This record gives structure tokens, C-alpha cells and sequence, in this order.
């Protein structure tokens, strides 16, 4: 190819396009590409159906492409992986009716203010959902229910003041919840269920000590193990299990899981 | 430097270093070396043999990852220059629980050898070893290689051959202290060429 390089790993047929001040998709690329990256490019808008010429595709990075429309149309039936982070994206694209085998999405760092409604319909083999670092006020009901074999959710450092109770209802496959750096100050009854969580993530939120709050409480009793800090300095990613950054609001860092909830109703 | 042998593999390496007391800053410096020892062997560039890189005391601290797109050179450097944290507690089943979770969640490359290598100083108190035959049980079935190395006389082998029973291919490095390293190093390195599929050599 006379623009993008392509390299053999494995079984993988990997075809770098990225860095190179390109405004739109390449002509030509080899037809049994299956991992493409466009990373940090300047194309500003960007259409799926552009890449249906490449059946084996089922890698795709689109990330820090200053994304702020993207169309989806047309079908790319074995795409796997789609990296949409560090884009300016307001809206979340329709996806599952054109990538019915994704399993992995990251539109985390873009300028998300809401989800629509049945945002992940056909989106059933979802396993890892990364909204990190957007704009998130609330989440619409429902939004994981296409999705029930997911693994990972990311909803950390966004702007999030409650969480729909039937939120992480069918996850039976659950293993990590980020939602540090909010403005969560509650947890609806049942929020969590009886399913095992390994790592939560809860700290940086304004956190409500009242009798609201003592379902999290007992929650976070039986989960201490359960609960970490997420924490980078510089290039260094920390995770730490710490149960006691669950903090109260206007308090001295007082943990929310000794609170004493002097006065509430039994 | 020249070392005895080099060897191109389709791996994902992962490096779980000991960030307890037990090892001195010193004594840290010698790991950090032999570290950076075995990515030159196996001619590690994030391509065909892939690494990762983290610290554990309390918590996991990770300055590599598998999918991390830097210089071999860049990759070299950080591992050289990874932070002496000498804390009271280095917990190995908080850093198996992050292996298996947070770093081998995901098998995207299923003809690689999956490799933690968990290189041992230190004894976690046994009120956080509740999970830890789970994680490597959890490892086993992600088709991930658990190769403990036990340096010094505070190295948890209760917990070694644990790891051992639970698969056959955890096999296990017992040393007397860090510079036993790069003399067990070829023997390490050798176990884990043999292991894996070839690769080309970049
Ligand atoms: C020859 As040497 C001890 O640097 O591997
Ligand atoms: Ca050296």
C-alpha cells in the first residue's frame, strides 16, 4: 500500500495508518485487513459503511481523530473492537445494527451529554463499555439490558448525580465498575444485587450520609475487599483496595461504611 | 550488553515486581536490572513478545501495558526507572486478582503464551489470602502461565507451591537473594523459550 504500512502478527493482518495528517479512509487497503488503526489523524468525520469492502475486519481504532460526527450505516459483520477515545463526539452512534459482534466499545474523552434511549439495542456480545471522561448527567433505563454479558463498565469522571436502580440488573458477568470522580451522593436499593464484584470503584463522590445511604453502607461492609482507588501520576496507573475512600460529604474523610445512621428508622 | 542467548517469541509477558522491605532500594535496583535483563533476551518490542510491567505492595502500580505502542528503547527505560516503594505489605493476591481481572481479562491474542512472571520477596499477612487460590485457578483457565520467583528467605513458599499444584506448566524459581538472578536467568528465560510458538526476528 502506497500510504499505510502492513504488518503479519500471528493469524492478524494489522495495517497502520495512523499519525500521518490524513482527512478521510485510504483507497485500497489490502482486502484481509483485520486490525486497522487510524489513531491520531485529522479526520473530523468519519463513516463505517466506508469500510464494508473489508470483511475481516474486526479490530477498529478511530481514537484522537477530533471525531465529532460518526456516521453508522451498513454492516461490518466481525468487527470485535471499536476505540472511539480522545474525540469530540456529543452524541453516542446507533451502533448495533451495523456491528452486531462488537465486544469491546471505548468512547471514553469525547463530549457526551447524554445516552439515548436503547443506545446499546443489538449490541449482545458486548463485553467491556468505556464512557470515562464525558459529560454524563444520568444514564436512561434499561441502557444495559442488550448487553447482559458485559464484564466491564466504565462511567468514571463524569458528571453523574444519580444511577438508575435497575442499572446492573442481568450482569451476571460484572467484574469491574468504575464510577470514581462524580457527583453521586446515593445508591438505590437492590443497586448491586447478589452478584459478586471484584473491583468497584466509588471514591471521589459527594456521597450523602443520611439514612439513604445505609443500604451502600451495608453494602460496602460486605464488600470491603471489593472496593479500590484508581489513581495515575504521570504515566503510572495505580489500583489499590482501599474500602475507606468511600467518603461522606462535609465530613473529615469519613468513610460511608461507619456510619452510624444514629436516629434512622429500622 | 551481550547476553548468552536471545530468543524471538509470540508471548505476552507480564512482570510483577516485589515492592515490599524486604528487598532493599539496593537489592530493588538488581531486580530492576534483571527485568530489563529478560526484555533484551527476548527481544521484546510490543509487536510479536509483548510486556507488562507493574509494582505491587498494597496496591498494583503499573507502568507497562500489554497494548502500551512504545520504542523498545522507551519500554527499557521505564522498566529501569520504576519507583522503590520498600512498604510493609506486598499483597500477591491483590496483583493475581489485577492479573487476571484487569490485564489477561480479554484473550485477544489466543496463540500467544500468556506469562505472569511473579517475582516473590515478601509474605502477604494471611488475612488477605482468602482469594488467592481462586486467581490462580482464574489464571489457569485464561490459559495464563503463573511462574513464581522466590527470592531471599521471606519468600512466601507456602504460596509457590501452591501455584505449582494447580497446573503443571507453574513452574517455580526459588533463590537465595537478587544476585541469584542473573545467574538463574538463563535457565528462566531458556523455560520460557521453549514454551512459547516462534516468532521472527525484528
Ligand atoms: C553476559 As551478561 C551477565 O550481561 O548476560
Ligand atoms: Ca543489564
Amino acid at each position: 500500500h502506497p500510504i499505510c504500512e502492513v504488518s503479519k502478527v500471528a493469524s492478524h493482518l494489522e495495517v497502520n495508518c495512523d499519525k500521518r495528517r490524513l482527512t478521510a479512509l485510504p483507497p485500497d487497503l489490502p482486502k484481509d485487513t483485520t486490525i486497522l488503526h487510524l489513531s491520531e489523524n485529522l479526520l473530523y468525520t468519519f463513516s463505517l459503511a466506508t469500510l464494508m469492502p473489508y470483511t475481516r475486519l474486526t479490530q477498529l481504532n478511530l481514537d484522537r481523530c477530533e471525531l465529532t460526527k460518526l456516521q453508522v450505516d451498513g454492516t461490518l459483520p466481525v468487527l470485535g473492537t471499536l476505540d472511539l477515545s480522545h474525540n469530540q463526539l456529543q452524541s453516542l452512534p446507533l451502533l448495533g445494527q451495523t456491528l452486531p459482534a462488537l465486544t469491546v466499545l471505548d468512547v471514553s474523552f469525547n463530549r457526551l451529554t447524554s445516552l439515548p434511549l436503547g443506545a446499546l439495542r443489538g449490541l449482545g456480545e458486548l463485553q467491556e463499555l468505556y464512557l470515562k471522561g464525558n459529560e454524563l448527567k444520568t444514564l436512561p433505563p434499561g441502557l444495559l439490558t442488550p448487553t447482559p454479558k458485559l464484564e466491564k463498565l466504565s462511567l468514571a469522571n463524569n458528571r453523574l448525580t444519580e444511577l438508575p436502580a435497575g442499572l446492573l440488573n442481568g450482569l451476571e458477568n460484572l467484574d469491574t465498575l468504575l464510577l470514581q470522580e462524580n457527583s453521586l451522593y446515593t445508591i438505590p436499593k437492590g443497586f448491586f444485587g447478589s452478584h459478586l464484584l471484584p473491583f468497584a470503584f466509588l471514591h471521589g463522590n459527594p456521597w450523602l450520609c443520611n439514612c439513604e445511604i445505609l443500604y451502600f453502607r451495608r453494602w460496602l461492609q460486605d464488600n470491603a475487599e471489593n472496593v479500590y482507588v484508581w489513581k495515575q501520576v504521570v504515566d503510572v496507573k495505580a489500583v489499590t483496595s482501599n474500602v475507606a475512600s468511600v467518603q461522606c460529604d462535609n465530613s473529615d474523610k469519613f468513610p460511608v461504611y461507619k456510619y452510624p445512621g444514629k436516629g434512622c428508622p429500622t | 550488553p551481550l547476553h548468552d542467548f536471545y530468543c524471538s517469541r509470540l508471548l505476552d509477558l507480564v512482570f510483577l515486581l516485589d515492592g515490599s522491605s524486604r528487598l532493599s532500594e539496593a537489592e530493588f535496583e538488581v531486580l530492576k536490572a534483571f527485568v530489563v535483563d529478560m526484555m533484551e533476551q527476548l527481544r521484546v518490542s510490543q509487536k510479536w513478545v509483548r510486556v507488562a510491567v507493574v509494582e505491587y505492595h498494597d496496591g498494583s502500580h503499573a507502568y507497562i501495558g500489554l497494548k502500551d505502542r512504545k520504542r523498545p528503547s522507551e519500554l527499557r527505560r521505564i522498566a529501569s526507572q520504576v519507583k522503590y516503594a520498600g512498604s510493609q505489605v506486598a499483597s500477591t493476591s491483590e496483583v493475581l486478582k489485577y492479573t487476571l481481572f484487569q490485564i489477561f481479562s480479554k484473550i485477544d491474542r489466543p496463540e500467544a503464551s500468556r506469562i505472569a512472571l511473579l517475582l516473590m520477596a515478601s509474605q502477604e499477612p494471611q488475612r488477605m489470602s482468602r482469594n488467592f487460590v481462586r486467581y490462580v485457578q482464574g489464571l489457569k483457565k485464561k490459559k495464563v502461565i503463573v511462574i513464581p520467583v522466590g527470592i531471599g528467605p521471606h519468600a512466601n513458599l507456602k504460596q509457590i507451591r501452591l501455584i505449582e499444584k494447580q497446573a503443571p506448566e507453574n513452574k517455580a524459581f526459588v533463590l537465595s537473594s537478587v544476585d541469584e538472578l542473573e545467574q538463574q536467568r538463563d535457565e528462566i528465560v531458556s523455560y520460557l523459550c521453549d514454551l512459547a510458538p516462534e516468532a521472527p526476528p525484528p
